[PDB]
């Protein structure tokens, strides 16, 4: 990981940096589309990361 | 004051004639609403040849639209120029032939025939002088073949002295939409020789070739192919609809092009076909229309006229032109190559001039050709049929609908007799 | 009002015909744009210019 | 109106029909609760105001899959009384599904067919779904097709039957059920489209690049095949192919009604961008022997009749240019007495893509359902396995006790062997 430039803004974390709601961050894995994504990622054994 | 009764059958008939009535109504100036907007008085002079007078100034075409599936009728009604037809002339079934000539001719076509003769007879006695019946259908299918050729047979015994122009597309070797197309075509031609007065032989393999190499069209659709036939169907009866220096009715063409009663199949070509890129290079003169007229590439049939001699030819010229060099050009090609013409008919080519050109063109012409080369497209369907019939393939979809194998044998009996007569005059 | 079912089926037929008309006009526009393509329509002009 | 009824029998029937009606509601924009936010009349019956019901029956002897639809994401879609359940399953017993526990559930099944027949104005066929490897799919599939022929005469039946694979199969007594059910579907199904799970396993592995496919992945591309088969009725196209047009252009003889199936573009989105999917490119992919959905080698036999269902932006010219190059190819063989063996079907609507499926958004697709003589190898391999089964008479007491007679295996033996004789002599030249 490259070292940050001097006088860095100390950037805020990603979730409420881009504006995720509490319902979305609680049920990220409960959504049907995320479930289908996880199913296809399971199906692609080693080619998931390809 | 003569009238042409128009009948379209099947998907091909309802789609060709959609472009046909688009061309003709635009040529006479009828709007898609149904009123008159013609610039010249000659357009309104002959409305009766294709259109019926209606109350309130409406002009309704003399078209009887039929098929066995209502899906195609929704396309022709809802398209442009689609509301001019009578709704009651939209006679249709609901079962569908399903590419079966046995179904279209015997089982479920027959109930719909009683509906269409009510429409035709009401329309026939509506007009005062029947010039003839014009029909457009397909031979490869089953909706326009079985139902179409029973309609031709039934209106023959009701009106025997009237003409019968049949625009029929035929199955092709290179392009094949239907598996059972040799069964439907051969059984339709056998029912066409003794009934049809004269046949306009068309095909899809020639229109695709014309649209590709002549019009330079990268993506030709059926509507592009329908425009080529629609220009022809207006060009055959062009002298009926307008005055001219030398006029030609349907029976003018029938008496000239039919030497013997069974030789009533003709090949057709349309002359002023040029791509928009090549339009500026062409100089529109009669020798340039004639040189495209007699070229085998511009013909709209699979038959190559270089293989067989021309039994009799025709010429349907439209536009202002000179009757010397029109007549000189027809006899100049008869002497440039007399091997391609039959010897015992001096002056094979018949000519006729109409002074009203179509929309967007200043000069145009239409070619009708009676050649013995059209035996090539009859042998080609028959050789496909006799390959299937020996193994009796796909037969239970025909013999299960009430016909024997004897009708197939007599279908090839007339088919082999038709090529026998055409081969004899080639020698 | 007493014969609302006749009006209902008449309106159903009218809506069916209108929907088929809209679909066929859209398809007609698409096939007209497809049929407009030819040699006069600009193709390979970039090839001629680069040559 | 072009209106058809789909019948799903057995565990494979309910799971395939879940994937088919997911595609069917998405094609017409039907939300899962049944609300539209008239091309839907082929499958969806408009009830009253703003509500659409499937024209399907889900009958199965085990209840555990029928209540899964009742509690899944499509509870509000299906009419609850069309979904037929039973107390217990047949459990790979053709005797049970046809004789013992098939009696009390086929009377409720025919009553739903009777109510659906009067609701539809013009019926065009029955799309029957079953698996011949299972007891309910065979036994109740056999018994329902017996009753359909007597009650409903001359109406077409589209049979998409899942057939056992030579190598990979999930049960031991599949050669008993597949052979016995062959007698029923030979005389009664007008069109029998074979399906093989191992070929669809191989289709998924090499094309979709999905190396652990599950039953959801197989049924999703089965759903595309059934949808593209019937896509001509629902949406207007250049060359419409009715249901009745398939029988008149695929089967030349009554006893020969088995056809293969193949879907040409099975392409993931990471493969879709780099690949130019043209009509000539996908027509070659349709006739690929390894792209067939049934594990057989079409090079071994001779093609008898072929049907091509094109979808999307397919001009009617380049399909003919693709067909002409197919005919000139010497690897594909045609029988001599069928010189024109192609049926072409062009529909203007591109196939929809399910959110969550592995398939990508492709403009054009081809569904190829063709008849060949290479499908005699399909019944011959199961004829060898059933020969070993009946020789020492294993697992017969599970069949003899539950109604069946001993000679019922024998009568199903030469009947499938006469199918071998019929397919051998028809493709032979003369
Ligand atoms: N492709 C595919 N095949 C399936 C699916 N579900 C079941 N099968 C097939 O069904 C076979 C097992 O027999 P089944 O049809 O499930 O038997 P059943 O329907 O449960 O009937 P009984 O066993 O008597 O209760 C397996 O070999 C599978 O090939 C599915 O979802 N997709
Ligand atoms: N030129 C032309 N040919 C068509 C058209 N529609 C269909 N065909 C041809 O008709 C053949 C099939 O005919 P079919 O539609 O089954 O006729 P039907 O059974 O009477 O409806 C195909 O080989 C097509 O080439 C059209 O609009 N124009
Ligand atoms: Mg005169
Ligand atoms: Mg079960």
């Amino acid at each position: 990981q490259p070292q940050q430039p001097d006088g860095a803004p100390a950037t805020v974390p990603l979730a409420q940096s881009l504006g995720l709601t509490q319902d979305e961050v609680a049920g990220a894995l409960s959504h049907p589309m995320v479930h289908e994504l996880a199913r296809s990622l399971y199906g692609k054994a080693s080619g998931a990361t390809s | 004051m003569r009238e042409i009764v128009h009948i379209q059958g099947g998907q091909c008939g309802n789609q060709i004639g959609a472009k046909f009535w688009e061309v003709v109504s635009d040529e006479h100036g009828i709007d898609p609403t149904g009123t008159y907007h013609g610039d010249s008085d000659l357009q309104l002079e002959r409305i009766n040849v294709y259109f019926n007078e209606a109350t309130g100034g409406r002009y309704v075409p003399r078209a009887i639209l039929m098929d066995l599936e209502p899906g195609t009728m929704d396309s022709v009604r809802s398209g442009p120029y689609g509301q001019i037809f009578r709704p009651d002339n939209f006679v249709f079934g609901q079962t569908g032939a399903g590419n079966n000539w046995a179904k279209g001719h015997y089982t479920e076509g027959a109930e719909l025939i009683d509906s269409v003769l009510d429409v035709v007879r009401k329309e026939a006695e509506s007009c005062d002088c029947l010039q003839g019946f014009q029909v457009c259908h397909s031979l490869g299918g089953g909706t326009g073949s079985g139902m179409g050729t029973l309609l031709i047979s039934k209106i023959r015994e009701e009106y025997p002295d009237r003409m019968m122009l049949t625009f029929s597309v035929v199955p092709s070797p290179k392009v094949s939409d239907t598996v059972v197309e040799p069964y439907n075509a051969t059984l339709s031609v056998h029912q066409l020789v003794e009934n049809a007065d004269e046949c306009m032989v068309l095909d899809n393999e020639a229109l695709y070739d014309i649209c590709f190499r002549t019009l330079k069209l990268t993506t030709p659709t059926f509507g592009d192919l329908n425009h080529l036939i629609s220009a022809v169907m207006s060009g055959i009866t062009c002298c009926l609809r307008f005055p001219g220096q030398l006029n030609a009715d349907l029976r003018k063409l029938a008496v000239n092009l039919i030497p013997f009663p069974r030789l009533h199949f003709f090949m057709v070509g349309f002359t002023p076909l040029t791509s928009r890129g090549s339009q500026q290079y062409r100089a529109l003169t009669v020798p340039e229309l004639t040189q495209q007229m007699w070229d085998a590439k511009n013909m709209m049939c699979a038959a190559d006229p270089r293989h067989g001699r021309y039994l009799t030819a025709s010429a349907l010229f439209r536009g202002r032109m000179s009757t010397k060099e029109v007549d000189e050009q027809m006899l100049n090609v008869q002497n440039k190559n007399s091997s391609y013409f039959v010897e015992w008919i001096p002056n094979n080519v018949k000519s006729s001039v109409c002074d009203i050109p179509p929309k967007g063109l200043k000069m145009s012409a239409t070619f009708i050709g009676n050649s013995t080369a059209i035996q090539e497209m009859f042998k080609r369907v028959s050789e496909q049929f006799t390959a299937m019939f020996r193994r009796k393939a796909f037969l239970h979809w025909y013999t299960g609908e009430g016909m024997d194998e004897m009708e197939f044998t007599e279908a090839e009996s007339n088919m082999n007799d038709l090529v026998s007569e055409y081969q004899q005059y080639q020698d | 009002d007493f014969l609302t079912y006749q009006g209902a089926d008449r309106d159903q037929r009218a809506r069916q015909r209108q929907a088929v008309a809209v679909r066929t006009t859209a398809r007609s526009e698409v096939e007209a744009k497809l049929s407009g393509l030819d040699d006069a329509s600009g193709l390979d002009d970039g090839r001629l210019q680069v040559a | 109106m072009r209106e058809v009824i789909s019948i799903h029998i057995g565990q494979a029937g309910i799971q395939v029909g879940n994937a088919c009606w997911e595609l069917y509601c998405l094609e017409h924009g039907i939300q899962p609760d049944g609300q539209m936010p008239d091309a839907f009349n082929t499958f969806f019956s408009e009830t009253g105001a703003g509500k659409h019901v499937p024209r399907c029956i889900f009958l199965d002897l085990e209840p555990t899959v029928v209540d899964e639809v009742r509690t899944g994401t499509y509870r509000q879609l299906f009419h609850p009384e069309q979904l037929i359940s039973g107390k217990e399953d047949a459990a790979n017993n053709f005797a049970r599904g046809h004789y013992t526990i098939g009696k009390e559930i086929v009377d409720l099944a025919l009553d739903r067919i009777r109510k659906l027949a009067d609701n539809c104005t013009g019926l065009q066929g029955f799309l029957v779904f079953n698996a011949v490897g299972g007891g309910t799919g065979s036994g109740l599939g056999s018994l329902l097709l017996e009753r359909l022929s007597v009650d409903y005469g001359k109406k077409s039946k589209l049979g998409f039957t899942v057939y056992p694979s030579p190598q990979v199969s999930t049960a031991v007594v599949e050669p008993y059920n597949s052979v016995l059910s062959t007698h029923s579907l030979l005389e009664h199904t007008d069109v029998a489209v074979m399906l093989d799970n191992e070929a669809i396993y191989d289709i998924c592995r090499r094309s979709l690049d999905i190396e652990r496919p599950t039953y959801t992945n197989l049924n999703r591309l089965i759903a595309q095949v059934i949808s593209s088969l019937t896509a001509s009725l629902r949406f207007d196209g250049a060359l419409n192919v009715d249901i009745t047009e398939f029988q008149t252009n695929l089967v030349p003889y009554p006893r020969i009604h088995f056809m293969l199936s193949s879907y040409a573009p099975i392409i993931s989105a990471e493969k879709a961008y780099h690949e130019q999917l043209s009509v000539a490119e996908i027509t070659n992919a349709a006739f690929e022997p390894a792209s067939m959905m049934v594990k057989c080698d079409p090079r071994h036999g001779k093609y008898m009749a072929c049907c091509l269902m094109y979808r999307g932006d397919v001009v009617p010219k380049d399909v003919n240019a693709s067909v002409a190059t197919i005919k000139t190819k010497r690897t594909i063989q045609f029988v001599d007495w069928c010189p024109t063996g192609f049926k072409c079907g062009i529909n203007y609507q591109p196939p929809t893509v399910v959110p969550g499926g592995d398939l990508a958004k492709v403009q054009r697709a081809v569904c190829m359902i063709s008849n060949s003589t290479a499908i005699g190898e399909i019944f011959s391999r199961l004829d060898h396995k059933f020969d070993l089964m009946y020789a020492k008479r294993a697992f017969v007491h599970w069949y003899v006790g539950e109604g069946m007679e001993e000679g019922e295996f024998s009568e199903a033996r030469e009947d499938l062997a006469a199918l071998e004789k019929d397919f051998e002599e028809v493709g032979a030249e003369s």
